[PDB]
């Protein structure tokens, strides 16, 4: 994992699953063509995006109904740090460098 | 009118809102009743202060009272006898409420999106789904979600749901969390009757909770006592509730109903009646009535004799909240309050969700044929999801962009279900040692220090210790020997029925009562502890039931489903009253395995036998259980000896098979001196489905002398044997069929082959010709074994429309006629 | 604390007594609970005046409140939603009561003398009467007497009693007025289950009233809906109540109960639920619970989950009066108040008589074994008669001479019963004309002026007029042709069930609803008037039932008993739900005639047939009704044609025989184009218990070509006939058995004899091998007709534990397998 | 009926029955040996007596529990006149000359 990040599902029906962040934009949502397919009715078809620009990893809500949280705090966009918890619907994902 | 008069009028006005404000609350989303919406005070008193301890203006008292009792929630609580329960409700209902956060409102809207997209898909994709439509009642989904979330907020272990068919697949997808690939695997269906389990995760909290759905027939409300038994077995396993080390009752029953069935079905009142009983309580049930103000084509005025469909819940002083189904925030708020009440007081709460049924009852039904006014009003109603989205915009709670996000989310859910299903379409020994028998005998005399035994009970205790060591073990002790040894082996044994602790025929004495202090002692509970003091893991849970058959049998069936490892026995006072539980027998016990794959090991003990005590004290209707039977559905027996009953029970509890057992048990045969067993029959034998006379197996009897074979079952064997001994008739043998179903074809054939000189074979029974085993045996035995039973004849009472004559004199004449025919 | 505070505290104290005073009332004659017996006011406020509109001292408010709510009467009424009903009770309970006259006190004492002398005789003369003992509850006799007297004071026609066994012979002698020569004719007995009638004469008034007692099984509470049906039939006959010209409801139900059964049996709540329904109300029932605070060996804490055994009555907002059984004046006063309430509001009243059970439950029962504390208290209790005599002396109400007169009277009653019993020991066409058919067709288009018919209902009305004149009469119209012609002949027809007005399968339309105004029109009601305008004496009473099976079937059975001249039909939504009424079927319908000589002509309509809709939408359990049958008990049929169903119903209503009829009715066969009848089949035929194919009776069919005979019943005939016509199979004939019981032995033999070349005979059925007619026919047909059926084989679905498979696909495969076997 | 009287049951289970008064004392009660046997639990074993002395006919209560009435009025003893109604328990008897 050179310059890449990892998302590990800590809470949700697929707890233990790992998603690699290494592309410029990584889509997260209920659409089956999502890069990170999060299959729960609480997740919107198009929900969030993990954007990698330069060195920083950012989470961005793209118009979901239930929003996106970073460490129990609602955000429109937030720069992610090692060990941060991202909530997308009922799913809880840990961000790791 | 002075200040004193004005003060009195304010206090009475406060009491009127608390008591009867619910009668004026805006609970009906259809507003069908136009005429729906103390007076010593006027406009001049609005700004006058009154003692409430603070002084408050009348206008402030009125706004609090109106908001609490006359908006979208009708509160009924002043009928509650416990003042602490009235205060608890009053304080939570009269306080200023904190508006939900935007995130909570958006989450409720996300649940309306999920419920409506599911309904839209269901009604568009398939024909014949109109009868299960949740359209007009979608708010039940955020309501149930709030119940389960509030249970998770209390850190509870599981929520178990029972419900009728309406919206069941919507509940599977949006509450239980089952995927569409499992829900839409076939093409109403068995899917509306099956059980399911899932995991609920809190959206805003840190906990998870298990969510399950029990199986049920189409018989509305029949599952209600089954759910309670299932929950109670799960609570006993988790060491929670009545038989647990904590008072959390951490398995919650969530019971759904329809408005017409909730008022009309007697099993509802029978199940409510169980709510605080020691043997049956589950710490309070959360009820939801989907009150669509219709029952197929029937108006509520033809379905009930009271203001509300939930009025039967006043039978147990439960609080009742009538809530407007078009207000999902009030619906979710009432759900959370219901769970908090249930946790604080361990008592049922009833939620009356007022809603409507958008469609006709089924396909081809235009409901305006019988309810034109209701359906002209429904045709103008906008959906719950659109109305709530519009309410949120108008209130400024959400922006137009956020409302667009919600519509986007909705269309995405609609696309998801339509596309997923599219792709799915194109793709052991029963014998114990002498030491075990002696220990169970000894336990009856191992009384607590200073215990005073009733003088009539003392000989029973002493006779049991005597039987354990010397033999001549009677039926009542053999039963306790079987249950006691299972407990010593670590099994949980639950035994209940009407007066079952003492026994109807004063024969059991499973619980004994101190003559001076009323203190109870349970001798078999001592077998839950090994001689070294370590627990065996076993337990004896023995209770006196309520005077119910339907709810009591339903509870025991559910209990056995909830814990397949428990030994569960229900006992009828007399088998003649079990027809009161016919719906449970037909819909769950005899058929649940074949219909739903749901297994039960429940035992039914049915006192049976012709003794001249009338048509309601003679028969358990053997013929009806035999008719219900099909290969592998149930085991049906009528043992004639204490030891064979012992082996039957031990086999049932130890075979590792989940299959109901029906036992036709004795009454006078409990004290028949010939119906006793030897120690050896418990230590050196097993269950015998077919028995011979002890003169052929143990004595000097000659089977080659036999020319007439009498086949029978039950207590008549002893009378047949007494006549045989008195008349010294070596030419006649008596064979007993102990296991009535499955017919023991192989053992029967082997037994009959030991009598090579039989010229004539008769089936002998006490029951009328159209009753007992003859209607099935008479037809099946010649077909199944033609070399043994072609020519088999019947000896019985004449065919009757009742199980017996009402006259004990006629009984005696008929009984003597059967013996005289058998040896004629 | 000022005057304002003191005033507020008094108003709340008044509300506390009205609401909860009953919780402190001295209602228990045993005083078992030691701990049984607003506070801002003190001793200093006792002589302070408070507004009540008069000013009253606190001590006076308190004495009125304490006398009204905290003495020997516990009043529950503030749960009642109607304020006029709360005011009515409050005014009668809070007023100063006029002490009874000496003559009224002496009369009550004379009823205690009669009750105790009867009990003393019963317990001394016979063994096995302990289980029926009224000892400790004798006050129920002056209580019931006061009920009946108060009904006579209102000039009512009859009081009909339903009760369990406890004190039944005491009620026969001292309430119904039956002589001891009739009561003690034989040597519990059938006497505890039989019906009886008598005349009650007022002691102090000028009126007489009829008093009857209905028959019942041992099943506690099962009779409750039966009593209501019986009373409603009697009210309809007297032109009183709901279907009468007066609002007097002049036939009163008096329903007795036990405390454990009243709380535990679901049929109680089902019957209360009927109390204000248009189709079932009887103008309010008077309930008496004999509350002896025990149920066999079971304590009330194991029998109910609420404070009182009567709490289920809150389901309908009924007032409840808990009264001390040791105060016969308060017991008689509550009884009179209950009748006055019932008359004013036409709603149930519940009397909870607190008493005790002096003896054990039965012979050989020492009740101190399980309830030592209760029975140590009971052993110190003096009887009601002695305590009341002693109360009257102490109060100075009666002299010592008058008390001696009472003891003299008592001994004389005791001598009378002992001596009397001592001396007793030492001593028509069913066819109608074309004009009748046309008139019933025309009635469907004889709409009231400006009536708006629903557009989906209009073709049904027009098709019926068309069928009446042109033929091809379907099943739904043939039923209305049968009911309509009986009404025209002057018969009362009562038809009810779930959604029965419209019909479950949208086929009946017995009631039609105006599209614009919701107004109802009943076409068959026009047949109650002759063409000349004179009434025929007939009537059509058609209702939608509550969502109940047990109480609904029990009501229809009781209705048929109450009026043997009425045509009474109950309809199951699907036959699969009738098992919910199994207790009524087993205990009353199938067996009441043989057990009690009680006759009923009730009809059960059970929708039945294998159509792939699952195990709860397929079967009425024909096999269970056939098993219950015995010669002359019931008629059981499964007609295959509309005209044969018409003749069956007309025969049933016109035969002058009172015998229940069980009909297995169609679902898809209602709209089967082959299942239609000609005009001639109604005008020129009769009921045919056995039918042949129309090719042999009307066509050019050759019976001598037939080598294979298929015997069947129901809708499968049409599928068997369709396959026969398609395959042109002259070698196979199909015979239908329309009347399943009594088996039509003679007609069957005559029909089979017209096929001399048959080599093989098969019984064909849709039902599993252990279900349908095969289990009884398979056994009875070869025995009854050995020259016709020896060798009879079966063609059916395989034996199952449920009435069918849950899969419609499996159903279709199995259905095709039966036809393929039949023509293989 | 020379110097005799008649009692006719007007209300009671034996309505229509007639009893002749021509003896010095005529007993009325629930005892089967009563001259006038009035079979109802409301009537005492020994209840009343119809006494004929000289020309007057008298009714006398002999210690019954429910008493004796003459024209709806309770009496210990009363001289009877033609057409008077005597109540003994639930029975109503008309006295005729
Ligand atoms: C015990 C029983 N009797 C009859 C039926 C037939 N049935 C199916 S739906 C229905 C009406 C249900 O009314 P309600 O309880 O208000 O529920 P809804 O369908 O309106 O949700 C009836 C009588 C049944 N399924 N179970
Ligand atoms: C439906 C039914 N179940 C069971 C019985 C058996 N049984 C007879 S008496 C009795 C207890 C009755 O208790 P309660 O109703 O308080 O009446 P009590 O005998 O005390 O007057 C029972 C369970 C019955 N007769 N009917
Ligand atoms: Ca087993
Ligand atoms: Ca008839
Ligand atoms: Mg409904
Ligand atoms: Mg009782």
């Amino acid at each position: 994992p050179s310059g890449s990040a990892l998302l590990v599902v800590k809470r949700g029906p697929n707890a233990g699953s790992r998603f690699l962040l290494d592309q410029p934009t990584t889509s997260a949502g209920r659409h089956p063509d999502s890069d990170i397919f999060l299959d729960d009715v609480t997740v919107s078809r198009r929900h969030a995006e993990f954007r990698l620009e330069g060195g920083e990893f950012q989470v961005v809500d793209v118009g979901s109904l239930n929003g996106t949280y970073v460490n129990r705090e609602p955000v429109d966009s937030a720069v992610l740090a090692n060990g941060d918890e991202v909530q997308i619907g009922k799913f809880r994902l840990v961000f790791l460098t | 009118d002075s200040i004193e008069d004005k003060n009195a009028r304010v206090i009475e006005l406060i009491a009127a809102y608390r008591n009867r404000g619910h009668l004026m609350a805006d609970i009906d989303p259809l507003r069908l009743d136009n005429t729906r919406f103390s007076h010593g005070l006027t406009l001049w008193d609005l700004d006058r202060e009154f003692k409430v301890v603070q002084r408050k203006k009348l206008r402030d008292i009125l706004s609090v009272l109106r908001d609490a009792y006359c908006r979208h929630v009708g509160v009924e609580y002043t009928h509650i006898l416990e003042p602490e329960q009235q205060r608890w409700i009053q304080e939570r209902v009269e306080t200023k409420h904190d508006k939900p956060t935007v995130a909570e409102q958006k989450y409720i809207l996300s649940k309306l999106n999920a419920a409506e997209a599911f309904e839209t898909f269901l009604q568009t994709k398939y024909v014949g789904q109109k009868r299960f439509s949740l359209e007009g009642a979608e708010t039940v989904i955020p309501m149930m979600d709030a119940v389960i979330d509030q249970c998770a907020e209390h850190g509870l272990d599981e929520v178990v749901i029972a419900m009728p068919h309406r919206g069941r697949l919507n509940v599977l997808a949006n509450i239980v969390g089952k995927p569409y690939s499992q829900i839409f695997s076939e093409f109403g269906d068995v899917k509306y009757h099956l059980g399911a389990t899932g995991t609920y995760i809190q959206m805003f909290g840190d906990n998870d909770i298990e969510v399950s759905l029990t199986a049920n027939p189409s018989h509305l409300e029949a599952v209600d006592p089954v759910l309670e038994g299932l929950v109670r077995a799960k609570q006993d396993l988790l060491d929670t509730g009545e038989e647990g080390s904590d008072n959390r009752f951490s398995v919650v029953p969530l019971m759904l109903h329809g408005d017409a069935a909730f008022a009309g079905q007697g099993v509802v009142a029978e199940t409510l009646n169980l709510a605080l009983l020691r043997g049956y309580r589950t710490g309070g049930t959360i009820h939801i009535v989907v009150n669509n103000q219709i029952g197929f084509t029937t108006a509520p005025t033809d379905s009930r004799s009271s203001e509300y469909c939930t009025d039967v819940a006043k039978m147990i002083g439960a609080p009742i909240f009538h809530v407007n189904g078009d207000d999902p925030e009030a619906c979710a708020w009432v759900a959370r309050l219901a769970v908090d009440f249930r946790q604080a007081f361990k008592k049922d709460v009833v939620i009356d969700m007022l809603c409507y049924r958008r469609r006709g009852h089924n396909e081809g039904d235009d409901p305006s044929m019988t309810q034109p006014y209701m359906y002209d009003v429904i045709d103008t109603k906008r959906g719950s999801r659109k109305a709530y989205t519009e309410a949120l915009i108008g209130r400024g709670d959400i922006s137009m962009k956020e409302a667009e996000d919600a519509l986007r989310d909705y269309q995405g859910q609609l696309e998801r279900v339509f596309n997923e299903v599219r792709e799915l379409e194109k793709h052991l020994a029963t014998a114990v040692d002498k030491a075990m028998l002696q220990r169970i005998g000894d336990a009856h005399l191992a009384l607590p220090e200073g215990f005073t035994v009733h003088p009539r009970v003392r000989p029973v205790l002493e006779k049991r210790r005597e039987m354990a060591y010397e033999g001549r073990i009677d039926w009542a002790f053999a039963e306790l020997l079987a249950l006691g040894s299972l407990i010593a082996e670590g099994k949980l044994v639950r035994l209940s029925g009407q007066d079952t602790q003492r026994g109807t025929f004063t024969q059991r004495h499973a619980v004994i009562v101190d003559r001076k202090t009323g203190e109870e002692f349970t001798p078999l509970q001592l077998l839950a502890t090994n001689p070294d003091g370590t627990p065996t893991g076993g337990k004896f849970l023995v209770y006196n039931s309520a005077l119910s058959e339907f709810a009591a049998v339903g509870f025991e069936y559910g209990y056995s489903v909830g814990n397949p490892d428990a030994m569960v026995l229900w006992e009828a006072q007399f088998g003649d009253f079990v027809n009161g539980a016919q719906s449970i027998i037909d819909e769950f016990i005899s058929s649940g395995e074949a219909k739903w794959g749901q297994l039960s090991d429940v035992v039914l003990l049915l006192p049976h036998g012709h003794e001249g005590q009338g048509p309601d004290h003679t028969s358990g209707r053997i013929e009806r259980f035999l008719q219900l039977w099909a290969e592998g559905s149930m085991t049906i027996a009528m043992p004639s000896t204490p030891a064979n009953y012992f082996h039957l029970l031990r086999r049932h509890g130890k075979d590792g098979i989940q299959r109901p057992l029906i036992v036709f048990t004795p009454k006078s045969m409990l004290r028949n001196k010939a119906a006793v067993s030897d120690i050896r029959d418990f230590t050196e034998s097993k269950f015998r489905s077919v028995l011979e006379e002890p003169m052929y197996t143990d004595g000097e009897g000659d089977r080659n002398k036999v020319t007439r074979l009498l086949l029978t079952s039950g207590k008549i064997y002893y009378e047949l044997a007494a006549r045989k001994a008195k008349e010294n008739r070596e030419d006649v043998a008596i064979v007993r069929i102990e296991q009535l179903a499955p017919l023991p074809r192989r053992r029967l054939a082997e037994t009959l082959d030991r009598y090579p000189n039989v010229k004539e074979k008769f089936w002998v029974q006490e029951e009328p010709a159209n009753q007992g085993a003859w209607p099935s045996f008479g037809l099946t035995l010649p077909e199944i074994l033609p070399d043994h039973f072609t020519g088999l004849k019947r000896i019985s009472r004449r065919a009757m429309s009742a199980p017996s004559s009402g006259s004990s004199k006629v009984h005696a004449v008929e009984q003597q006629e059967i013996l005289d025919t058998a040896f004629g």
